Order: structure tokens, then C-alpha cells, then sequence
């Protein structure tokens, strides 16, 4: 149909709809008794105004009429309280539905994608534009339902009773389109584009919050003031342009409706009168027709007044489905799952031959990578910063894929199986994260049914018992989100802990000692070269000089292996070794 | 609600266009309200009178008046979308400049106290606070005002018909919204407790993504996770089963009125036995008055969103800055000679022209020696003079334009690089703007959309180095007598950072260069190196003296 990105995100906003259809449907049968139920309502109020009014009927004699009257509001009231609890529902299981997708499709890309944004970009994601989209299906939807059914509803009732009147309703019924198609459909997508320049206005008033300090040092307090004012009175006669063409649609609709409450009373007013003497059926114009048709004009356009009060629920869903859409469509390059499963919890040996580490968006990460690893070796990266070092412990690990040949044992990574090859890994990695509740569950979490003894061991062995005093709780001590209960240098700690309570048969180290306290890089390399003899080791690191007895040291530059050899010799050579370790020195 | 009066009176700015789209909302409630209760008692009216009367019924005045409440509804219509749309982009622009005006005066200090994640509330709070007009002033205002009007206005004809209308209408507009604010106040306290643990679990969800897949606990803590938002989506739900029985009791009290008004008046309309066409016009005026009521139930509970978004805000900015510039008239020195006195407890004189290093092991002392010196905060300690003055005297417009500060945390704002760069000087040549870049070793970012391409968020950015590069650009761009260097050459490669030391020495040799360093290269250029620990001046002196005494530095250069 329509090529714009204001229908391109609708359509994909209704295609997540039926997961819920049949709560839309429920909703749907309910707006057709709305619809009955403003009728006979509407017919007992005119059949009683005309008693009193022409008959001169006493109040007491009309007591079924109003008894009737009653029920038909009491019977309305129940219908609008079960109708928007089945709303809620057909919300409620889209949104879940959606939240799981997003989930699945986060947790098969894996932490390479994950660490591509801040970790609140992805709640923004899941919690606030996830829920943006409730309001769009729990009422926006149900009510563009009900503003085809009870107009059409109201029609047909009117229509026995005095043919003229339904025409006088049914005469604007198709006008309201006819403007949506002329000019309203042009304003909608404009609109959508003003919605992303008011979050895009948010975002220039964050920038100049976040950047306070370096506008206060600047003396750029007053200058930026005036950029907010101008970026502001900027958006505002931008976004007022547009607006004025999209409030002619609610206005238009008012006019609509005026004009045929207008016309009903004009028509009905002079028919009594007798200047006009058509539109009834030969049988008389009563007073009964005459309030029937009055009480319902303003009914038969209410469901379409009420659809431009639910706007900002389709305009807030769509600028939600315009970041789920995309999220649910990049294309992703998930590393490949195998079946094979390793033989033994020996020390594995890696041998690399012509590797290639490839991003999920498809970037390379780390060129031509050529070593082997024999079994039980501990081994070294070192190199500049963003010279690939992490990609490797990645790749290893599982969370990238590569297009070379990577063997464990002899056997593809390609092919191992994840849940069974991540068993005979264990990873300290670089920015440690604490995810579960309490630091006892945080160490445990390698295995959560470990004896006692081997968890005071692990504690004992990492060096975290030294400052669990400290805590108040001790071992039980809840670290709280991102553990500001544990400094970086002894949340960093609780990190080795965990890796070396359970056996392994690779230990992946990436910059465990970098970003701590003096004492906490004596007691994380105390800890861990030792447990490095236990099995096969890959560190990446920058303390040169600490790694004098390491087997094998791999320079990495550029995404590539440009040196190798012991320290002994690499130290002494003049390469990129020497340059790496010189600089090194520098630092005190 | 007395937190809202810091804000209520930004509204002074604007009261004539605030206050006419209030004024808007109610002309087009009264003209709907008018309109149908015109044509109820016009049908009434005309059918009793019957043929009979049609020379004397005197059609023509109703007329009128349906001609104009048809128009006043349809143009009010239109006008209060726009003048209550335009009223609150002006209330938003007061708001993000009041905010502003009041968080920056205490940058460093106030907002120390996670501050990534305090602006994510504060551009937040001030959209809530936004919504006060439209979401909650304008239909609670209109609703009474309509209800007086009409209550007033149908008064001519009955008293107690008018005030058994208003009544039900006055009640359900004092006694509705508290009730129900009050009902959900215990589910709206489980919905935040709710919402916020799942962000803490997700989150740690997704940044752990790699410690939990590796040690095979991504399923169990997903499942952990998956079960906080069925709990979060009960308490979702029960928030919709009050919200549901909010619009049936209102759709039940506005059937009430209806029922009483057609009771009511069917026993007389003031003095009137039999009142005729007066039975429609009440009838009618009840069935249309009770749209002026639905927004304002749901008026009141975003009301507690407002209100608790303002101590928020007032919270911060009603908070007292740290230091008070003085409202002085300096001129700004071309030489400035910096001396400090028992700041620890540090005593040291720089004289103007020459550089100093500031050797400082990270950790186990932290330099917040630049942050005093740029007066972020009172030196409690004692005394600190610029030029032989204290710097308590310099106003702010003077101090800032005496010192030029390369931070260690450089920001790199959402603009392009020539906005990144007419930060530090207000008015550059486009010419003279582009020779700093080509100096500071950045022509790659003159390659492609050289100062036009969008950097920060937009897209763009700028690598360790490079943004380091940027820093001294701006530094070098503001010209100041006395530079400080906070860290630099730090987490950069060995090539980059010879590369800046020798563009520190040769492009900033007549500025008074005071440097905090954790390093050891390139010092030997530096005179009078300062080495520190824990806020205590071990030693000073040039590169050979401290070298010759066999100080702390000479064992720092034997790899102790
Ligand atoms: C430009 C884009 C836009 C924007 C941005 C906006 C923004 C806004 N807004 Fe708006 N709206 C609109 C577009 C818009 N808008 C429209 C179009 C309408 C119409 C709808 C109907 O029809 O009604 C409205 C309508 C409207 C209204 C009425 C309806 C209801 O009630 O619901 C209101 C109240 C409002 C508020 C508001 C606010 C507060 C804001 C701030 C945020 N809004
Ligand atoms: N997931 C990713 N997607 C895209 N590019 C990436 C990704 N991870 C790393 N890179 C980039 O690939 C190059 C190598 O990065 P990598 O993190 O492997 O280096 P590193 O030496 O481990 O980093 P550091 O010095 O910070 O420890 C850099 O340009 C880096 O920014
Ligand atoms: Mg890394």
C-alpha cells in the first residue's frame, strides 16, 4: 500500500497483535453490545421525555420505563469495566510475547553484541519501549474497533424510525475518510518525524548536562543556555507548522459533528413545525424519533472523538516499534553451534592455523592468527590497546566466530558443542560483573551445590577472606547492583574466587590486574599464577615485568601475532617487545 | 502538592498563552454542552408548540445560537490544540533553561553523589514536570469552571434542579479523583518496587551475559528474571482493574444525573406544575456535561507522577554551590605566576613561563589539586594565589579565561567538530579554527567532512587518541596564560604519547604549564619536577637534581 515509514511501522505494530487475538476479538463483541446498549438506552430516554413532555404522563406512572432506563446503565457500566479488562489482557500477552523475543534474540547474539551498548540503552529496549506499545493494543486498537461498529450500529437503528435522520449521520460518515486521504495521511508521517526531533531535543538538553563540567571550566554556562533556547524555539516553530495541519483533522471532526447535531435539531425542530414534511414514513414525526435521533448523534461520532484522545498511544507505540522493528531485523552472525563433545578434562591444547575473528555485525576483529598451544602451557597476550588481545579470549570462549581453523584437541570450536565446551572453561575476563544476589552466591555460582569446605577454600585460596570482616554480613553480604558494596579492586577478587572453585581445562585470564589497588594486583597475580600451573592458561596483560616465567609470549599488534618467544629472549631482542616493555616502565 | 510552587510560578512567563488555552478548553466544553442542551429544549420546545404555533414560536434566535456554538466548538477545537501545543514547547524550553541555570552554578560538587545515571532522571523529570499544564491543570481548571458555568447558568431556571446537577457534577470532581488515588496508592507502590528490581535483574542480566553463559547460569537467572515480570505484570494488571472501575463508576454517576434530571424536573421546573420543553433542556444538559469529568480522574493520578518529580528536581537545584565567585571587574594577566600555601598541607610557587610536573602515584593519591584550582571547590587547607592575588577575588568570566584545563575525561558533545571546537573560543576563524587541527596532528578529521561531521552520539567517534588530541585543542584554541594538564598520555601507545609531549612543549612555551602525571616520559623537558605521595612533597627540583640526590625519582628510574 503505502510506502511511508508511519505505515510501514503500524503494519509491523498489528502483525504482533495476534498473539492476543483472541482478547482483541473479546473486545471487538464487546463494543457491538456498547453499541446495543447505547441504543436502548437512548430509545427509553426518548420514550419517556416523549410521556412527559407531549403526553403530560405523571413521573410515578413511567416507573418500568425508568426501570428499564437502569438496567440499560447498569448493564452499560459492566460492559465498559469488562471491556478494558479484556484491553489489559490483549496488552499484556503482546508485550510479553515481544519482551521474550527480544530476550531470545539478546541472549543467542551473546555478550559480543550486548557490550555494543550501554547496558541502560538496552533496558530503554525492554522495559520503557516495550511498554510504550501497551496503550496502542489495550485501547487504541479496541477503540478504532469500536469506531466502525457503533456508527454503523447507531445508523441502522435510526433508520426505521426516520430515514432522513440516518442520512443526515450517514451523509458524514464517509467525508471523515475522504480527509485522511486528501491530507490527513500526509500530516501522520510528519508527525511521526517530530516525535523523533522531541526525543532527539531530549537527548541535545542530556548532552548538555552530561557535559556540565566541561562547559563550566569553559565559561560556557551562559552560550549553552542560549543554545538550549535556540534548539528549542527551533523545534517548537518547526514541529507548530506541521501541527497546524494535523489539528485540522480533530477539528474537521468537530465540525462534523456539530453540523449534524445541528442539522438533527434544525431538521426534527421544523418538522414538528411542519415547514418540512418528508424523511418519516407516512406514519407521523413524533417526539420519541425526534430524541432518539438527538441522543445518538453525539454518540455516533464519540467513537471517533475518543480515537484522537488515544493519539499519543499509537504515536508512542510507533516510535517504540521503531526501535524493536530494527532491533528484531539486524542481521546477526551467531557463532556456530556443533554437536561434538570433548573426550576428557585433561588440559586442552589450542592450535590456530590462518584465524580470522569476525564481530557479529560482520567487522574483523583480529587478522591472520597462527599458534598453538600445547597442553597445560600457560601463555601471555600482550600488545597496545585495541590491538585485538580480548577478541582471541572471545573467540575462545565461544562469543565470536571465526573463519580459520581453531582446533581444541584437534577438534573444530566450530563443532563443540557450547553447553558442554563452556564446562572446561573458566574465564575471569576483562571488567568483572557480579550478577548474582549475595557475594556467597556470586563465588558459588560455578557450581551452586559446592560443600562448605571447598567454598572457604575457594575464599581462602583467592584471597577473599582477608577482607570479609570488612563486610558487614561477611560471606552473606548482598553486593547490590554493579557491587557497590565491593570496591573494583575487591569485587575483583570475589571474580577469582569463582573461577578457580571449580576445575577447568582452560583458565582464560583477560587484564584480571588491571584497574585495582596496589594490594588487590598483589593478591588477584598472587592467586592466579599459581592457579595458571594447574591447566592450560591464556592471559592477556600489561604487567610486563611481572611475567618473567611465563612459557610462551604472544605480542599482538594490529590484530595480529607479530612476536613470540619467552621473556627471556623477548625482553632482550629490541622488537616490539622492548618497546612495549619500555613504555610499560614509564609507569609508576 | 506545595512542592509544584517553585514551577507554578515559571508559568509568569508565559500566563497569556497558558492561560487562553485554558480558556479554549472551556469555551469548547460550554459550546458542546451548549449545543445539545439548545437542540434538546429546540425539539421540546417546537413539538409542543406543533403546527399550530409555527408564525409565533420565533425559530430564528435558537437559530442563531445554533449557528454559534457550532462554529465556537468547531474553532475552539482547533484553537486549543494549538495554543495549549505551542503553551507547552515554551513551558519545556523555561524548563530545560531553569534546570539548567540551577545545575550548573554546582557542576562538580552537587552531582558527584553514580552521576551517569541522576541525568537520565533529571531529563525525565523535567518531561513530567511538563505535563502539568495539559495533563493535569487544563482539564481539572476546565472541568470546575465548566461545572460553575453551567451550575451558574441553569440556576435561572431552577435552583434546586441547577445545584442537584453541579452537586453530583461538584462531587464527582472532589470526591472521585482523591478516592481512587488513594485506592491504588498501595499498587502503585508495588508497581515501582517491581519495576525497578526488574531493571536491577535485567541489567545484571545482559552486562554478565559473559560470566553467566560460562558458567552455565544464564538459564536459571533468565528464569529468576521471567518470574519478577509475571510478578511485575500482576501488578500492572491490578492497576488496571481499579483503572476499569474508575469508568464505570463515572459512566454510573453520569447516568445518575441523568435519572435524577429526568425525574427530578418531571415534578416542576421553578414555579412551573408542568415545565414541557424545560424537562429536555435539563435532561440534555446532563447527558453532555459529564464529558467535561472523564479526563480528570486519570488528571489526578498523573498528578502524583508531577509532584513527585518536583522535589526531585527541587532537590538538586535548591541545593548551595560551593564556592561564590565575586561580581568584581579584573583584567586578565598575559603572564600568570601561579603559588600555593599549605594545601595536605603543599606548599609550591610556579613561576610564570615555566612548566612543572606533578608525579603522583594514582591510588594512593589522587590529584584534586586541578579541581581546587579551577575553584570546584573552597581550599580548606589555606591559601592559593594567581598572580600574586588570591583567586577568591577573580570573578568567574575572568577565572575561566586565566586558566585553560584539559581534563582527563574528555567530552565530546552531540555537535560537529565545529562546535566541539568554538567551545573553547566563542568567535574563530573558519580558517584559524582549522590550523589547530592540522597542529595537534587531527587533519584525519578534516578528511571527511572536515568541521561538519557530526560527532558524539550522531556518529563519529573519536578514539583514546585522537580524543586526547582534541582536549589540547581546545586548551590551545582558548588562549590561557596558565595551563593545566590532568593526566595526559595516559592509556595511550608509546608513539602517541611522545607525539603529545613534544606538541605540549613546542605549541604551549610561553603558558605556565602546571602537569599531573603518573608517568615518567618526557620529563626531563618538564623543570622543577614536583614527586608526591598521598598529598606530601617527597622532593622537587629539575631532572638532574632529583637524579644527583638519589631521591625517590632516581628510584623510580631504576625500576623499584
Ligand atoms: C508534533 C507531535 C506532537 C507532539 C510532540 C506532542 C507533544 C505533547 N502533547 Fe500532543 N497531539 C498531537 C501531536 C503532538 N503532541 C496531535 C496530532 C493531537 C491531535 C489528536 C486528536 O485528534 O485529538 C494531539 C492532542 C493532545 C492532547 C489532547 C488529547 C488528550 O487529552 O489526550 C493533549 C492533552 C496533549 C498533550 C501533549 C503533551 C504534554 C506533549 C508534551 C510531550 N496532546
Ligand atoms: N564487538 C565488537 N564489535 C566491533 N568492534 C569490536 C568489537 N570488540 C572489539 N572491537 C574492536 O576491534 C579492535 C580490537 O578490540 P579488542 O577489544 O579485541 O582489543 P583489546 O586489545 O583487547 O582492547 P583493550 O586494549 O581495551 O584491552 C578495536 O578496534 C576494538 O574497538
Ligand atoms: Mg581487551
Amino acid at each position: 500500500m503505502n510506502k511511508s515509514r508511519q505505515k510501514e511501522l503500524t503494519r509491523w505494530l498489528k502483525q504482533q497483535s495476534v498473539i492476543s487475538q483472541r482478547w482483541l476479538n473479546i473486545s471487538r463483541l464487546l463494543g457491538f453490545v456498547s453499541g446495543i446498549l447505547i441504543i436502548a438506552q437512548a430509545w427509553f430516554m426518548a420514550r419517556i421525555l416523549q410521556h412527559m413532555i407531549m403526553e403530560n404522563i405523571p413521573r410515578e406512572a413511567l416507573l418500568l420505563p425508568f426501570t428499564l432506563l437502569v438496567l440499560t446503565f447498569v448493564l452499560r457500566a459492566w460492559v465498559v469495566w469488562l471491556r478494558e479488562r479484556v484491553g489489559y489482557h490483549a496488552g499484556q500477552h503482546i508485550r510479553f510475547a515481544i519482551r521474550r523475543q527480544v530476550l531470545d534474540r539478546l541472549q543467542q547474539a551473546g555478550p559480543a553484541w550486548i557490550q555494543g551498548k550501554p547496558a541502560g540503552s538496552w533496558a530503554t529496549l525492554v522495559l520503557e519501549q516495550i511498554d510504550d506499545m501497551h496503550d496502542y493494543y489495550a485501547r487504541y486498537l479496541p477503540q478504532m474497533a469500536l469506531a466502525v461498529s457503533v456508527p454503523l450500529l447507531i445508523v441502522v437503528a435510526i433508520f426505521p424510525s426516520n430515514w432522513a435522520a440516518a442520512l443526515i449521520l450517514l451523509g458524514t460518515a464517509p467525508l471523515i475518510p475522504l480527509f485522511m486521504a486528501l491530507v490527513g495521511m500526509g500530516a501522520a508521517d510528519a508527525n511521526r518525524r517530530n516525535f523523533l526531533a522531541l526525543a532527539r531535543l531530549s537527548g541535545h538538553f542530556l548532552d548538555r548536562l552530561r557535559g556540565m563540567e566541561t562547559l563550566r571550566i569553559f565559561g560556557r554556562g551562559e552560550a549553552e543556555i542560549e543554545s538550549i533556547r535556540s534548539a528549542s524555539e527551533d523545534f517548537r516553530q518547526r514541529t507548530m507548522e506541521v501541527l497546524r495541519l494535523a489539528f485540522l483533522s480533530s477539528g474537521i471532526l468537530e465540525f462534523f459533528t456539530s453540523l449534524s447535531i445541528a442539522l438533527v435539531a434544525v431538521y426534527f425542530g421544523f418538522s414538528y413545525l411542519g415547514e418540512l414534511d418528508f424523511g418519516h414514513y407516512d406514519t407521523g414525526v413524533t417526539l420519541a424519533a425526534g430524541f432518539l435521533a438527538l441522543i445518538l448523534a453525539p454518540e455516533f461520532f464519540q467513537p471517533l472523538r475518543d480515537l484522537g484522545t488515544f493519539y499519543h498511544a499509537k504515536a508512542q507505540a510507533v516510535g517504540a516499534a521503531d526501535s524493536l522493528k530494527t532491533f528484531m531485523e539486524t542481521p546477526l552472525a551467531h557463532p556456530q553451534r556443533g554437536e561434538a563433545e570433548l573426550a576428557s578434562t585433561d588440559p586442552v591444547t589450542i592450535e590456530a592455523e590462518e584465524l580470522f575473528i569476525t564481530s557479529p555485525e560482520g567487522k574483523t576483529l583480529a587478522g591472520p592468527l597462527n599458534f598453538t598451544l600445547p597442553a597445560g602451557q600457560r601463555a601471555v597476550l600482550v600488545g597496545r590497546s585495541g590491538s585485538g588481545k580480548s577478541s582471541l579470549l572471545n573467540a575462545l570462549s565461544g562469543f565470536l566466530s571465526y573463519q580459520g581453523s581453531l582446533r581444541i584437541n584437534g577438534i573444530e570450536l566450530r563443532d563443540l558443542s557450547p553447553e558442554s565446551w563452556r564446562k572446561h572453561l573458566s574465564w575471569v575476563g576483562q571488567n568483572p560483573q557480579l550478577p548474582a544476589a549475595t557475594l556467597r552466591d556470586n563465588v558459588l555460582l560455578a557450581r551452586p551445590d559446592a560443600s562448605e569446605q571447598e567454598l572457604q577454600a575457594a575464599l581462602d585460596n583467592a584471597w577473599v577472606s582477608e577482607f570479609l570482616p570488612l563486610l558487614p554480613q561477611g560471606v552473606d553480604t548482598p553486593v547490590g547492583d554493579q557491587a557497590a558494596r565491593l570496591s573494583v579492586g575487591q569485587a575483583q577478587r570475589v571474580a577469582v574466587a569463582r573461577a578457580l572453585l571449580n576445575p577447568c581445562s582452560l583458565l582464560l585470564l583477560d587484564e584480571p590486574a588491571a584497574s585495582l589497588d596496589a594490594h588487590s594486583e598483589q593478591r588477584v597475580m598472587e592467586a592466579l599464577n599459581a592457579a595458571s600451573l594447574r591447566q592450560t592458561t591464556l592471559m592477556v596483560t600489561h604487567q610486563l615485568e611481572d611475567l618473567a616465567d611465563w612459557d610462551v609470549i604472544w605480542v599482538m599488534q594490529d590484530g595480529r601475532i607479530i612476536e613470540q618467544g619467552r621473556y627471556a629472549e623477548l625482553s632482550v631482542a629490541g622488537g616490539p617487545f622492548a618497546t612495549l616493555l619500555a613504555h610499560r616502565q614509564e609507569e609508576i | 502538592m506545595r512542592a509544584l510552587l517553585p514551577y507554578l510560578a515559571l508559568y509568569k512567563r508565559h500566563k497569556w498563552m497558558l492561560s487562553l488555552g485554558i480558556v479554549l478548553a472551556i469555551v469548547t466544553l460550554l459550546a458542546s454542552i451548549g449545543l445539545l442542551t439548545l437542540s434538546g429544549w429546540f425539539l421540546s420546545a417546537s413539538a409542543v408548540a406543533g403546527v399550530a404555533g409555527l408564525y409565533s414560536f420565533n425559530y430564528m434566535l435558537p437559530a442563531a445560537g445554533v449557528r454559534g456554538a457550532a462554529i465556537t466548538r468547531t474553532a475552539g477545537r482547533y484553537f486549543e490544540r494549538l495554543v495549549s501545543h505551542d503553551a507547552t514547547f515554551r513551558v519545556l524550553q523555561h524548563l530545560r533553561i531553569y534546570t539548567f541555570s540551577k545545575l550548573l552554578p554546582l557542576s562538580p560538587a552537587g552531582l558527584a553523589r553514580r552521576q551517569g545515571e541522576l541525568l537520565n532522571r533529571v531529563v525525565a523529570d523535567v518531561d513530567t514536570l511538563d505535563h502539568l499544564y495539559l495533563r493535569v491543570i487544563s482539564p481539572l481548571v476546565g472541568a470546575f469552571v465548566v461545572i460553575m458555568v453551567v451550575t451558574i447558568g441553569l440556576s435561572f431556571l431552577d435552583f434546586t434542579l441547577a445545584f442537584t446537577l453541579g452537586g453530583i457534577m461538584l462531587l464527582t470532581l472532589f470526591l472521585m479523583p482523591p478516592l481512587f488515588y488513594r485506592a491504588g496508592k498501595s499498587t502503585g507502590q508495588n508497581l515501582t518496587h517491581l519495576r525497578g528490581q526488574y531493571r536491577q535483574q535485567l541489567t545484571a542480566w545482559l552486562q554478565g551475559q559473559a560470566e553467566l553463559t560460562i558458567f552455565g547460569a544464564s538459564d536459571r537467572y533468565r528464569t529468576q528474571l521471567e518470574n519478577t515480570e509475571i510478578q511485575w505484570l500482576e501488578a500492572q494488571r491490578r492497576q488496571s482493574e481499579l483503572t476499569a472501575l474508575s469508568q464505570a463508576i463515572m459512566l454510573l454517576i453520569g447516568a445518575l444525573a441523568v435519572i435524577l434530571m429526568l425525574w427530578m424536573a418531571s415534578g416542576g421546573v421553578g414555579g412551573n406544575a408542568q415545565p414541557g420543553a424545560l424537562i429536555a433542556l435539563f435532561v440534555f444538559c446532563a447527558l453532555a456535561a459529564f464529558e467535561a469529568l472523564a479526563p480528570v480522574t486519570g488528571a489526578f493520578q498523573h498528578l502524583g507522577q508531577v509532584i513527585a518529580s518536583a522535589v526531585r528536581i527541587s532537590d538538586l537545584t535548591d541545593q548551595k554551590p560551593e564556592v561564590t565567585f565575586p561580581d568584581t571587574q579584573t583584567r586578565v594577566a598575559d603572564r600568570v605566576s601561579l603559588t600555593l600555601r599549605d594545601v595536605k598541607g603543599i606548599s609550591l610557587q610556579v613561576n610564570a613561563g615555566e612548566h612543572i610536573a606533578i608525579l603522583g602515584r594514582t591510588g594512593c593519591g589522587k590529584s584534586t589539586l586541578l579541581q581546587q584550582l579551577t575553584r570546584a571547590w573552597d581550599p580548606q587547607q589555606g591559601e592559593i594565589l594567581l598572580n600574586d592575588s588570591p583567586i577568591a577575588s577573580l570573578n568567574e568570566a575572568a577565572l575561566r579565561q586565566t586558566i585553560s584545563v584539559v581534563p582527563q575525561r574528555v567530552h565530546l558533545f552531540s555537535a560537529t567538530l565545529r562546535d566541539n571546537l568554538l567551545l573553547a573560543s566563542p568567535g574563530s576563524s573558519d580558517e584559524a579554527l582549522s590550523e589547530i587541527l592540522r597542529r595537534v596532528g587531527l587533519e584525519k578529521l578534516l578528511e571527511d567532512a572536515g568541521l561538519n561531521s557530526w560527532l558524539g552520539e550522531g556518529g563519529r567517534q573519536l578514539s583514546g587518541g585522537e580524543l586526547r588530541r582534541l582536549a589540547i585543542a581546545r586548551a590551545l584554541l582558548h588562549d590561557a596564560p596558565l595551563v593545566l594538564l590532568d593526566e595526559p598520555t595516559e592509556g595511550l601507545d608509546a608513539t602517541t604519547e611522545s607525539q603529545i609531549l613534544e606538541l605540549l612543549a613546542e605549541m604551549m612555551r610561553e603558558k605556565t604549564v602546571l602537569m599531573v602525571t603518573h608517568r615518567l616520559r618526557g620529563l626531563s623537558r618538564f623543570q622543577q619536577i614536583i614527586v608526591m605521595d598521598n598529598g606530601q612533597i617527597i622532593e622537587q627540583g629539575t631532572h638532574a637534581e632529583l637524579l644527583a640526590r638519589q631521591g625517590r625519582y632516581y628510584q623510580f628510574k631504576q625500576g623499584l
